[PDB]
RNA sequence: AGGUAGAGCUACUGGAUGGCCGAUGGGCCCCACAGGGUUACUGACGUCAGCCAAACUCCGAAUGCCGGUAAGUCCAAGAGU
RNA sequence: GGUUCCCUCAACCUGGACGGCAAUCAGGUGUUGAGUGUAAGUGCACAAGGGAGCUUGACUGCGAGACGGACAUGUCGAGCAG
RNA sequence: GUUACGGCGGUCCAUAGCGGCAGGGAAACGCCCGGUCCCAUCCCGAACCCGGAAGCUAAGCCUGCCAGCGCCGAUGAUACUACCCAUCCGGGUGGAAAAGUAGGACACCGCCGAACAC
């Protein structure tokens, strides 16, 4: 692996709204993200706020 | 037919004969730096004790008599060193 | 009229006519054949005059191969020119024919008709030929 | 197929070349070649009149009992060299053969019948291959076009064989091709 | 039943050496007088020969194969030392003092470099 | 002229000593290059007269 | 050492006859797109059989040419350099 | 241009966002059908074809031996020294 | 000296190649495990390079048998040809193809080195 041409590459961890948690590596200087959605929050690998303001207003 | 018009050739060139060949044939007895074969590319390939010109012209490196030959597909020419008396 | 689509070169020198025929001397699509027997430049006018001849005698029915193509061109120089200056663009095709050689072919269902109507094409080429069937 | 074979008489030749073959031709003679399996080529001599009078009537794969010296020999036609122009028979290739050995022959088919009144008969493979014993040869495999109409193809597949006869051609090749007979509009469109 | 698509890594490594050993063998001819240095590096061992291409015949042969090469406790660096002064040793007692090398179709440096310059230090003049 | 005629003088004794062509928009300023120089002997820097 | 005569081409570059196969398009029905088939078809690609060329060649002589050797003519070719 | 080292094209098939016959990517078949500044011919896949690093021999004094030739011209060349 | 062994070469460089079937890991040849050290990618330890020894003969390599595709190919006959006869045909002496047929063929030879044995 060449010395300068490459960005930096360090460690991370990524935490996510369903309470699952990662540990990689990637290129993201601050070393940690946050993510919203991922494979065990989305409905099409687990086999299955516009509408918070709407029942704000409706109910 | 009785009407006639005006006609010509546009051919008619050509260039000097080059006088290109095999100059030395198998058994002759040559000198060092004699030039054997004379042509464009390899047609014929350079064997043992033979160079290449620049030309592609193939001439001998040791005294010897001539000998053709072929290596892997290839026609060559060599140089024998034949035996001092 | 037969002309071949294109040639590479166009001025060619003449055919050589010695010999008889190395390959082609045999019927092989029809059930009757025209072999030569002799040599000559066979022109494309006379190529569609001989197979004309034949369409009209069996009127309707049967089919008419041939088996010589006018590849070779010859070239004559414009009339009343000395000699010289040039040579002359072409003006006809032929077909180098050698003895032995099959020209046309036929295959029509009975015999006097067919034969009769191949004769019918002989008369139109120059040349001195014979029919000939599929038997030995 | 059950055949007896034709006896000839073969005479060795003294010389060979084109000068001695051609003095053998203008006597009355064709020269022969008798090799085969034996390892054993064998330059002979054959009456022109009577070489040609077996051929005449049992096709070009005859059996020949060549009479090589006094001796017997079973013989096989292979080919033929006939002139051009002369329809003369300038050589002749004989291999020898022994009974019950498998021999890949070309023979000859004929086609008979009468088809549809407006169909055309037309027969594109003159000859196919095929493997029998030496004794067993057919001089003729026929075929009948009979009630055939219109687009139709005969393939080398349907032609029946006898009983011991086998196929070396593939059945893909096209023996017989029955059509629409041409009309007087398609004999002026074609060759031009 | 199993059948493998393309070419394994084993088959493009064995025939691209020899063809860049061909390659290499349009200049390099081993005489009588001025042998030919053949060198066969391996994962495992190197082998060297003295050749001559007119007779086709080899004179003088070092290996890592030897029970004596295998006492060394070095790496196979120091391995290659060994056969580079094994060779030098056969040569010179076959009257043998001017070679040439023909480093085999691999790049010259590492385990080939240390055996050429370990002859080159015993004797031998290339 | 494209391709002129240009000569080159040895940085040390300054004698022409090579003649040469090159392509003057390609190359449009003095060429420099070393050149065997027979007057001093040795290899010498030359350039464009 | 050749590459002419000859021959050969499913061995290259071109020319080129008759079948079979059927993609693609053309035209039509498939109620319009899409959604399956039919033509005396332009029918590619492939393949079976018969061919042609000074500037085509997978091939390939006879002569001719260069060199060596043994003899022949040798009171002559009235020879070569 | 010199030198050292490395590589195999064209075409076809299959899968891919614009993307189509045909752009960049992946796999496979592929022995020369591609390419060699420029006409044609003889060659070159062992590469003379493609890529990269360093450089100026696109030198000085010479040149055994030859090709080709009415002459004048023209062409090849191992090797010695700096 | 023996071996289903490993290198380096050869032959007017396929009679040796392509394909199919069935087999081998004693030493070697390989795949294989990593990127600390020399070294490297116009990005990538894929390749080049270095340090090793968990697994495997599944591939390369090697062994035996198949004539499907390629390759070699007679004898004889013919085409052609040198010289000579021959008043427009042709013939004699010498040479002799291409295509095709019978067939051959899944290479052969040499120098080293391994393990076992002596
Ligand atoms: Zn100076």
């Amino acid at each position: 692996m060449k010395t300068g041409i490459h960005p930096e590459y360090v460690d991370t961890t990524v935490q996510c709204g369903c309470g699952h948690s990662f540990t990689t590596r990637s290129t993201k200087q601050s070393g940690t993200i946050v993510v919203e959605v991922c494979s065990q929050c989305h409905p099409f690998y687990t086999g299955k706020g516009r509408v918070a303001r709407f029942e704000k207003r409706y109910g | 037919a009785h009407k006639k018009g005006a006609s010509s050739s546009r051919n008619g060139r050509d260039s000097a004969a080059q006088r290109l060949g095999v100059k030395r044939f198998g058994g002759q007895v040559v000198k060092a730096g004699e030039i054997l074969v004379r042509q464009r590319g390899t047609h014929f390939h350079p064997g043992v004790n033979v160079g290449r010109g620049g030309d592609d012209t193939l001439f001998a490196l040791a005294p010897g008599a001539v000998e053709f030959g072929a290596k892997r597909g290839r026609k060559t020419v060599n140089i024998v060193p034949v035996a001092r008396p | 009229m037969l002309i071949p689509r294109k040639v590479k070169h166009r001025k060619q020198h003449h055919p050589e006519q010695r010999g008889i025929a190395s390959g082609g001397t045999s019927v092989s699509f029809g059930d009757y054949g025209i072999q030569a027997l002799e040599h000559a430049y066979i022109t494309n006018r006379q190529i569609e005059s001989a197979r004309i001849a034949i369409n009209r005698h069996i009127k309707r029915g049967g089919k008419v191969w041939i088996n010589i193509f006018p590849d070779r061109p010859l070239t004559k120089k414009p009339a009343e020119t000395r000699m010289g200056s040039g040579k002359g663009s072409p003006e006809w095709w032929v077909a180098n024919v050698k003895p032995g050689r099959v020209l046309f072919e036929l295959s029509y269902p009975d015999e006097k008709t067919a034969r009769d109507a191949l004769t019918r094409a002989i008369h139109k080429l120059p040349i001195k030929a014979r029919i000939v069937t599929r038997e030995e | 197929t059950a055949n007896i074979p034709n006896k000839l008489t073969a005479n060795v030749r003294t010389r060979t070349g084109k000068g001695a073959s051609r003095q053998a031709r203008r006597d009355g003679k064709v020269p022969a070649v008798l090799y085969g399996h034996g390892t054993d080529p064998q330059h002979l001599e054959l009456n022109a009149r009577d070489f040609a009078a077996v051929l005449r009537s049992h096709g070009t794969n005859a059996i020949l009992t060549l009479d090589i010296e006094g001796t017997e020999q079973l013989a096989l036609t292979k080919a033929l060299d006939v002139h051009p122009i002369r329809r003369n028979i300038q050589h002749a290739d004989l291999l020898v053969v022994q009974r019950g050995e498998k021999v890949t022959v070309e023979v000859t088919v004929l086609v008979e019948g009468d088809a549809t009144p407006g169909t055309l008969v037309t027969q594109d493979a003159n000859t196919i291959e095929i493997e029998a014993e030496a004794l067993s040869i057919p001089e003729q495999l026929t075929v009948s076009v009979e009630g055939v109409e219109a687009g139709t193809q005969i393939t080398a597949g349907q032609i029946s064989l006898p009983e011991g006869v086998n196929l070396i051609s593939d059945p893909e090749l096209l023996v017989v091709n029955v059509v629409e007979a041409p009309s007087a509009e398609a004999l002026e469109e074609e060759g031009a | 039943a199993h059948k493998p698509v393309g070419q394994n890594i084993s088959e493009v490594r064995r025939n691209a050496r020899l063809r860049r050993h061909a390659r290499l063998r349009k200049k390099v001819a081993g005489t009588a007088e001025v042998p030919r240095l053949v060198v066969n590096r391996s994962a495992r061992h190197i082998h060297v020969q003295l050749v001559n291409d007119l007779n086709g015949t080899t004179l003088a042969a070092a290996s890592s194969i030897e029970a004596d090469v295998r006492a060394i406790d070095g790496d196979k660096k120091a391995h290659s030392v060994r056969v580079g002064q094994l060779i030098a040793e056969r040569a010179k007692a076959a009257g043998v003092e001017t070679v040439v090398f023909d480093r085999g179709g691999y790049t010259y440096g590492g385990r080939i470099a240390a055996l050429a310059d370990a002859a080159r230090e015993a004797g031998l003049k290339f | 002229d494209v391709r002129p005629k240009i000569t080159l003088a040895c940085e040390v004794c300054k004698h022409r000593n090579y003649i040469t062509k090159k392509n003057r928009r390609n190359d449009p300023d003095r060429l420099e290059i070393k050149k065997f120089c027979p007057n001093c002997g040795t290899h010498q820097p030359h350039k464009e007269s």
